[PDB]
């Protein structure tokens, strides 16, 4: 399904996104729509044999198992395929994971590209939550 | 760092009954509440996570609701191995804390 | 199926280290996220820490960076240090993974002289 950035932003608030371990709301919006459009079906498959699922292209290398890539630790304890869903319930539960890291949201290749060190709060803006 | 005051301190109750526990965080933190059981020698068990998801090999009679401040643990229809201590524990901010406990005994 | 198994000594005496281990069997340990939990005497818990994949760590400021959390991928092992303990120090610890399914039985240290 493709979110709606009000819609979505309303979504992640719900599901406890908004100064999660000090990562103000925009900085999730942002990242979503850099890294799949907001698109939860978004699969993007990588050089290296892993694949990049849904909203927030949770990578099977580390994240998920999709059962075929090769050194996957499944961190988040999930089958990939629970990541391609238009309830970001498990996709929001295994990032809050991601993001528990010394890491934090560098892990997002797009976050890091176009929304760190930009006013992300602007992703919110004009919007219902 | 965030404060969890749980309530009531202790809570007697027959067999069969329905009870309520209370879980109040100092400052604002989403769903990122979490509640576990403790019975006597025993670790700690995760029975509820972010609020009000389940988890799987628990008694489908507890259940877990709320958000921002204010978050209740129910169990409905009380049974002697429900027995224990209740914690409820924010993970929204570092450093990760508890609230005190509710103890939850035999009338 | 995940087991956690803490050891250690149970006694140990004021301004030493306290060093506990915790032994990890059915899958890496490199597979997980791991952290060390107290419980004192009149039911308080307390969140030690925790070290994530990275090996980054994070630990709790009420310990006043007295704690060092390692972990040994060879022995399948991750460890707590304790530096300078006093009675307060005295509670049960326990090891489980930070996404709270698995817990080890929890160990009671006293600290006493003597």
């Amino acid at each position: 399904k493709v979110f709606g950035r009000c819609e979505l932003a309303a979504a992640m608030k719900r599901h406890g996104l908004d100064n999660y371990r000090g990562y103000s709301l925009g900085n999730w919006v942002c990242a979503a729509k850099f890294e799949s459009n907001f698109n939860t079906q978004a699969t993007n498959r990588n050089t290296d044999g892993s694949t990049d699922y849904g909203i927030l292209q949770i990578n099977s290398r580390w994240w998920c198992n999709d059962g075929r890539t090769p050194g996957s630790r499944n961190l988040c304890n999930i089958p990939c395929s629970a990541l391609l869903s238009s309830d970001i319930t498990a996709s929001v539960n295994c990032a809050k994971k991601i993001v528990s890291d010394g890491n934090g949201m560098n892990a997002w290749v797009a976050w890091r590209n176009r929304c760190k060190g930009t006013d992300v709060q602007a992703w919110i803006r004009g919007c219902r939550l | 760092d965030i404060v969890l005051t749980q309530s009531p301190a202790t809570l007697s109750v027959t067999p069969g009954n329905s009870v309520s526990l209370s879980c109040r965080a100092s400052q604002s933190i989403g769903n990122n509440l979490h509640w576990y059981q403790q019975k006597s020698h025993e670790s700690p068990r995760l029975l509820i996570k972010y609020a009000s998801q389940s988890i799987s090999g628990i008694p489908s009679r507890f259940s877990g609701s709320g958000s921002g401040t204010d978050f209740t643990l129910s169990i409905n229809s009380v049974e002697t191995e429900d027995f224990g201590m209740y914690f409820c524990q924010q993970s929204n901010s570092w450093p990760y804390t508890f609230g005190g406990g509710t103890k939850l005994e035999i009338k | 199926d995940v087991q956690l198994q803490e050891s250690g000594p149970s006694l140990v005496k004021p301004s030493q280290t306290l060093s506990l281990t915790c032994s990890v069997t059915g899958d890496s340990i490199t597979s997980a996220y791991w952290s060390w939990i107290r419980k004192f005497p009149g039911n308080r818990l307390e969140y030690m820490g925790y070290v994530s994949y990275s090996g980054s760590t994070y630990y709790n400021p009420s310990l006043k960076s007295r704690i060092s959390i390692t972990r040994d991928t060879s022995k399948n092992q991750y460890y707590l240090d304790l530096n300078s303990v006093t009675t307060e120090d005295t509670a049960t610890y326990y090891c489980a993974n930070w996404a709270g399914d698995y817990w080890g039985q929890g160990t009671l240290v006293t600290v006493s002289a003597a």
